């Protein structure tokens, strides 16, 4: 099926080393099958977070998740760097994997 | 010296016996489990840098999963059993390897051999590494070869 | 950590009877060696006093030969000083340290000897 | 991937040792100097050396600040192993305490007596330093601490002239390598109380 | 670590075949769930579908089903052929795999060249 | 029982330890407190955990209980090596004692007024006692433990406030748990050093 | 005897190299003796909780009237003899598994072995025993299993 | 080797299978050196005289070959080497002997079996030695005993 | 070597620690009061136990040892191990020292304060050093007895008055034993582990 | 250590037999590489020979050729046997072997015997 | 069969604790496979430097060789008792075993 998801409406602009509080909703009972990927402008895709709250290989551990059974909540501890950037939110319960829209990450003014 | 943990024993796949890692424990790889075979040479101690990791592994397995959270840390707790996880010894003759220029045990990567029709996984020894990153895997070719021949030796016992 | 701390000097007239304590910490104390330094200013520190484990040899340096007294007591684990004529030379400050590489040495106490 | 015999196949596995954070310290290094020992998720420690110095007094004091209690005192434990660890040290004027503040920040004064770039002398507070600084980081101690090699690890000489101690907090560490408990559990290993170890230990 | 790089045949036209050749290096070439996923601007992604050993090929299922993706087991180089190319394909397309064994993982991932229908 | 392979049969064992009686202490837990330690038959040790005081405070003397080597001071080594074992003691008015009048009286301080530290941290006079008094009296302790397994090992701070050590004679205790010295012999084999000279074959 | 206190046999049943123990110091038991590979093994491992029991034991039963002869409830005796008898690790290592909740043995309880053709016995590993009273011989059994091969290997070098 | 230091350079001139010594490193014998599984028992036991010495050989080798020492004498190098090198404690296990007690052990000879037909050999125990010289070799016939029958319990695995 | 077994023939072996040079020290004994720790092939120390003394004066500047560059400091890193390895030392007065003129040469007054092990406690500059230092002549100890009565024993002393550490390169010493190393490792891996000042 | 000890007949007759008997105590005779040498005034020393086993017995190439020394694996006992003494034969006789086992050594070194040309 | 054996000739008498310069020319192939030998006024000779120049079983450390191809010496640092002796330079490369003259070394006045 579908499986759709809105997560953050167009954007959720984010001061420098502030909170970050990316969201993505599941209308179905997915349960925890459900992982996050980010995406920079250039460079390709890489996961950030699997599992639901595992962190993944060679990422801080500002990075983390939440699991409300349906909505979903990604949280940065501070922005840093230049991790301004795309973000997606995947469900792999049923085999029709379907990925986000896309959230962007702007810089704030 | 001598006289340290032996196993948690999990009930990980299917067995009693036997004990092995989550994927987040490891890191670019899947979840990966030895038979209690291959980690019985750990439960009888001897001088092998894995041997010490998985009960470094096993420690805080123990001590988070079914523990409460006296989340200060923690730091008290392993002085206690600081001589018994990691063999004191071992990790000195570590140290010893790192300023002469040798390959070391810098407790990372390790190879293993597995045997595809079984899953007769030999114990993994260290991936011993020099200044210029891991060995190419080639340098130590006889040494993976005895373990090699010697699974056949292990394969007298088992038939 | 929790190194041995020393305190009971201070500014008193010649002749008096001033008392000096120094603790410990670690467990250490019933079978660990300990000195005492004192370090006069424009020159490092020198052997004062010496008592190892439970007391058997409890000399001074030469300098002093003897003019107080260190009686260390495992239970309450510190060790006193009874110091006694006090003369200009002894103007210094003190250390308290352990032979054992468990400690470090106290944070310093001064003492001056002076008439007026 | 190389089939051996070829009844056999080789695999590769990497341990992440991440998750022993709430248990044991971890020690990263990024590049050069500026070592590290993580523990849990929330502090951190620093080892860096540097040309530069931070504390203006020659003064520690430690049991006043832990009265008061102005540290976690999680930190603090792994200060005092890192400490007394160092061989034969006997010179306390060197070694400088700034734990007042809320803040841990120790300093050593290493070899300024033309100690250690004149000549290595290596026997006043040049090499005890530098000999636990190997052991309590890993973190390929080649290029990372200047480690020379083995001409007389006794004497390892530095163009550092102060080793730094702060309580920084996150900057995404660990970039040279990853973190590792061994280097911290050795130290405190061949700590333990360094008594007995007798019986019949084999 | 896997290293893995793709190129394809940028000049397409509608209703033609579009084969892509994802490179696989240093890593065998069995046991490794490779996936196809493609980003289109003006929607999101898809899961074109996965190929693994050389047996079960699922499609993307309801989606478009016919995908007939290939593996080549004899040099790690597989590749796709898609069938009724429409102007909304265009999009620029990736070629991913897991932990060296899985489904949920998508890291290995490639680096992406683009395709657009012209004429 | 069961048979195990069939020609193997399994049986069990209690060993009573009450032989070594005019040797070693034996430490045992009547039901919830009171842990004892028996020395001579005759007499024994008194460990009460209650938050009334007994000792009126301070001079706890030592010199004066240097007359007598044994005959009521045999039951002072004991504590000789349970004072000497804590780890982390600090301050001297932390414990008080009434040896005068020919018996034994030992009161500890477990942090009256905890506004000191305002919690459970490290550091405080009485921190180590309670690490201490487990291994101690063994005895499968659960009396200073808050269900579970592994909780709070160090630094514990409990509701009770004082420790008092008396000299009770015989009321048939030891109900809980029975004798165990192994508890004694832990403490007392890491405060001490001594050889065995081989004297029988190698 | 460099370190080990080692302990005299019984002459019990003939003179075979073992200890015998009486009924005066196991509750709800009578007299049973011991032979050989089970004294001679404690010189081995040192693992067995008996071995250094029967260390305490031993020593206590010949301190009586050996080494000295006092009335003085011998406290200075041992007291430069701590390290002989038992080994301070092991019971130490107890204690660290005592406070993380996997089941440790309080030295009270023992199991072993004994079939009822020859007569030999096992070494009895001491009996672990959590919160909730001893293990029921469930729990454990695979070690059971173990000292039952085991003893079946034992076998063969008696054949 | 005995899987200790450089890796895959514990070899005299060409023995893959162990450590070859050199008449050089001896006294009053040439070309005497082992193989098989005679020199890996050490890993195994790693607490006997023979292994602890040969770990030093082995270290004095590969630190004369590399290091550059400029005659130092590299005394330095051995300040925290011994750990990972020698047994600390089976020097001060000796300590207990030689206060007038039995014949102990100085490492300066070592004795094995040989079997003069095929090639076999046996990890070497050192010649107890006191202060009336050597022993006559009578003096400990049993221990030879059992380690001649241990050949023939291994002969089995050959076979 | 005698046949045993039939089957199997007894062999011999004995290894010349001799190549044991450039890397760590090696210990011997002549005869009797003589102890070499061979170093090297150019330099040496050795150990006179005579009831002559050669010191002349209660003072030893350890620090001159290091702080005036004087005979190569491959002879140190020894000398430290030593005094550091004494279990209960707290007698300094009885030793001294003289580094000056680069002739080093460290003396012990052993005993003398009339020396019979004391009454009940032996831990009078007595038991400490010639136990510690006789590990460095690990091979053979005989000297008398200790009454250590059902505990440790340690009260084994002779009733010689000085020890001294020489710099002499001696004459190929060594008759008695052979040169080894394990008397060096035991001092190293005992007590070996902090300078306060010893 | 080995031990060695030999007894010659002293005296000798221009032109006729000559023979030795070097003694071996505490040792076998297998594996060994016993050795005669002999020393003459005037002259630099000259390696007469050696017995290995039973089997190769070289005899001192192109010199003298005719020398004839057996071993006796009876008693741990060899000997020699001189063919037309000459003038020049005048020496001092000893016999050596190597470390237990090799052909370059010559340690263990006997008491050895003078004998001379008389008539 | 003969391999010249020039060692010295005469005498290389030195003071006492002084330097020696034995040497032994080599005329034939011989390589590094050249023994030494010392013979004391009575008893038998023993070897001194076997191999090339490697101090053999027991013998003080000052004793050492030197190679050169064909020019072998012996060099004593710091003679010392009654080490004047004569001294044999034997070759074992082939099998004639050949013996040399020597050299004898006599004391200064
Ligand atoms: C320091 O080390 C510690 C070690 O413990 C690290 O924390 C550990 O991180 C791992 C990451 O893999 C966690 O495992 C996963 O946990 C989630 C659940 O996450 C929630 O609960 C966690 C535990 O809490 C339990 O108990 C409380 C009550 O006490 C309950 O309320 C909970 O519901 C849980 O039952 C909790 O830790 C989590 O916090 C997260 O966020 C914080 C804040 O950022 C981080 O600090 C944490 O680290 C953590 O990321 C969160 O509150 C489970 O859902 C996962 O289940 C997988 O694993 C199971 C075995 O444990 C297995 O049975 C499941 O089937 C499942 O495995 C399968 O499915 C997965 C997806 O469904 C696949 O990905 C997988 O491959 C497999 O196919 C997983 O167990 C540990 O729980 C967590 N432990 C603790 C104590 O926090 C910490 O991150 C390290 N820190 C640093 C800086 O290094
Ligand atoms: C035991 O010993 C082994 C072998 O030495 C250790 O393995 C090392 O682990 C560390 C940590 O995982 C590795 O460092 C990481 O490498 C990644 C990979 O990045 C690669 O690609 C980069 C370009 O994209 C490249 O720049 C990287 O470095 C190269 O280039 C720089 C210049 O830029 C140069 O200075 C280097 O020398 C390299 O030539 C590298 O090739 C890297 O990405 C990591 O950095 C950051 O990565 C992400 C980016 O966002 C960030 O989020 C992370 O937090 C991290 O900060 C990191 O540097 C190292 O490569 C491994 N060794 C080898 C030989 O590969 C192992 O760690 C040891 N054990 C323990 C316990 O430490
Ligand atoms: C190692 O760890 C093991 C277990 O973890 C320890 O084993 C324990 O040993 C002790 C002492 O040997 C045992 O206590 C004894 O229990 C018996 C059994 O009696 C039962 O039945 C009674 C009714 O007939 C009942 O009353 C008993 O107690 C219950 O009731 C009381 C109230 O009266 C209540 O408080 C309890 O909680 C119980 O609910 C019990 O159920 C008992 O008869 C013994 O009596 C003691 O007291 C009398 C008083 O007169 C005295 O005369 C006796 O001599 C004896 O002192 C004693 O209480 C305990 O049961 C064992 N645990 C288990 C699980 O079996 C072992 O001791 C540890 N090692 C060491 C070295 O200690
Ligand atoms: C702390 O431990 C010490 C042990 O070191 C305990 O002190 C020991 O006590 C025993 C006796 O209690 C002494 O030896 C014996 O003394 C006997 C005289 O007393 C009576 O003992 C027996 C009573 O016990 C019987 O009944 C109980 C049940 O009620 C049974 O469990 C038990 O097995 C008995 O069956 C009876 O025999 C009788 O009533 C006696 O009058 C002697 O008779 C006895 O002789 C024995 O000698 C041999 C060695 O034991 C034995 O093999 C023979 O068969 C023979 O029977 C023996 O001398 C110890 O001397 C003494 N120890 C020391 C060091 O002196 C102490 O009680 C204990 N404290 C506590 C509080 O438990
Ligand atoms: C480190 O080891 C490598 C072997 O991989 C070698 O090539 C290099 O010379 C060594 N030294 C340095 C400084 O890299
Ligand atoms: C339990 O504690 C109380 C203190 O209130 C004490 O009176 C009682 O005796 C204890 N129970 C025992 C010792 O069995
Ligand atoms: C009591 O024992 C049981 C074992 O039966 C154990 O699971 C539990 O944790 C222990 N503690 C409590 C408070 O029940
Ligand atoms: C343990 O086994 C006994 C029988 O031996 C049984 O009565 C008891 O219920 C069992 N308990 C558990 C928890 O299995
Ligand atoms: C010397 O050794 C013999 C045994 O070889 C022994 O009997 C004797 O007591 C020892 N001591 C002396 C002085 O002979
Ligand atoms: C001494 O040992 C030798 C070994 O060769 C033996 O022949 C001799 O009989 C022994 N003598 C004594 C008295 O033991």
């Amino acid at each position: 099926d579908e499986i759709v998801l809105t997560q953050s409406p167009a954007t959720l602009s984010v001061s420098p080393g502030g909170r970050a509080s990316l969201s993505c909703r599941a209308s179905q009972s997915i349960g925890d099958k459900l992982s996050w990927y980010q995406q920079k402008p250039g460079q390709a895709p890489r996961l950030v977070i699997y599992g639901a709250y595992t962190r993944a290989t060679d990422i801080s551990p500002r990075f983390s998740g939440s699991r409300s059974g349906t909505d979903f909540n990604l949280t940065i501890s501070r922005m840093q760097s230049g991790d301004f950037a795309v973000y997606f939110c995947q469900q792999y319960e049923n085999w029709p994997r379907t990925f986000g829209q896309g959230t962007k990450l702007e810089i704030k003014r | 010296g001598t006289f340290t943990w032996t196993l948690s024993d999990s009930e990980g796949k299917d067995t009693p016996g036997g004990y092995c890692l989550t994927r987040w424990m490891l890191i670019e790889a899947e979840l990966k489990c030895f038979g209690n075979t291959a980690v019985a040479k750990c439960n009888e101690k001897h001088d092998e840098e894995f041997c010490d990791m998985l009960r470094l592994f096993d420690f805080n397995k123990q001590a988070i999963q079914r523990c409460k959270a006296p989340a200060q840390m923690s730091i008290q707790l392993i002085n206690k059993a600081v001589n018994a996880l990691i063999n004191d010894q071992l990790i000195m003759k570590n140290h010893l390897r790192d300023i002469m220029g040798i390959p070391y045990c810098n407790y990372s990567k390790y190879w293993y051999l597995n045997h595809t029709t079984t899953g007769r996984t030999s114990l993994p020894k260290c991936w011993l590494v020099s200044n210029g990153s891991y060995l190419n895997e080639t340098h130590f070719s006889d040494d993976i070869e005895q373990q090699a021949d010697n699974m056949i030796t292990e394969m007298l016992q088992k038939e | 950590a929790w190194q041995l701390v020393e305190s009971g000097g201070g500014s008193v007239q010649p002749g008096g009877s001033l008392t000096l304590t120094c603790q410990a910490s670690k467990s250490t104390f019933s079978t660990s060696g300990m000195r005492w330094e004192r370090q006069a200013q424009g020159k490092g520190v020198e052997f004062v006093a010496d008592i190892s484990s439970d007391s058997t040899r409890k000399w001074y340096s030469d300098s002093v030969k003897g003019r107080f007294t260190i009686s260390r007591s495992n239970w309450w684990r510190t060790v006193t000083l009874q110091m006694n004529d006090l003369k200009p030379e002894d103007t210094a400050r003190y250390y308290c340290k352990d032979l054992e590489s468990h400690h470090l040495r106290g944070q310093g106490t001064q003492v001056t000897v002076s008439s007026s | 991937t190389s089939l051996y015999k070829g009844v056999y196949e080789l695999q590769t596995l990497e341990l992440n040792m991440e998750t022993l954070n709430m248990t044991m310290p971890l020690s990263c290094t990024k590049n050069n100097s500026h070592h590290y020992i993580m523990v849990g998720n929330e502090t951190g420690l620093e080892l860096t050396l540097t040309n530069t110095s931070i504390i203006n007094h020659k003064f520690c004091n430690l049991s006043d600040a832990h009265k008061k209690n102005l540290y976690d005192h999680a930190l603090m434990s792994i200060i005092s192993t890192f400490h007394l660890s160092i061989p034969n040290f006997n010179q306390y004027e060197a070694m400088s305490c700034d734990f007042n503040g809320g803040k841990i920040s120790v300093q050593y004064n290493l070899s300024h007596s033309y100690a250690g770039d004149a000549a290595n002398h290596c026997g006043t507070v040049a090499n005890g330093v530098l000999q636990t600084f190997m052991r309590m980081a890993w973190g390929g101690s080649y290029i990372a601490l200047d480690s020379g090699g083995c001409g007389n690890w006794d004497c390892i000489m530095t163009s550092y002239q102060y080793l730094i101690i702060q309580n920084t907090t996150w900057e995404d560490h660990c970039q040279f390598s990853r973190p590792s408990p061994i280097g911290y559990l050795g130290l405190l290993s061949q700590r333990t109380r360094d008594i007995y170890i007798s019986r019949r230990r084999r | 670590q896997v290293q893995l790089q793709e190129s394809g045949p940028g000049l397409v036209k509608p209703s033609e075949t579009l084969s892509l050749t994802c490179s696989i290096s240093g890593v065998s070439t069995r046991n490794y769930y490779w996936s196809w996923i493609r980003q289109s601007p003006g929607k999101g992604l898809e899961w074109i579908g996965y190929i693994f050993n050389i047996g079960t090929t699922n499609y993307n299922p309801s989606l478009k089903s016919r995908l007939t993706i290939s593996v080549d087991t004899s040099k790690n180089q597989f590749s796709l052929k898609i069938t009724s190319v429409t102007a909304a394909d265009t999009a620029v397309y990736y070629c991913a795999s897991g932990f060296e064994y899985g489904d949920y993982t998508f890291d290995y991932w490639g680096q992406g060249t683009p395709v657009t229908v012209s004429s």
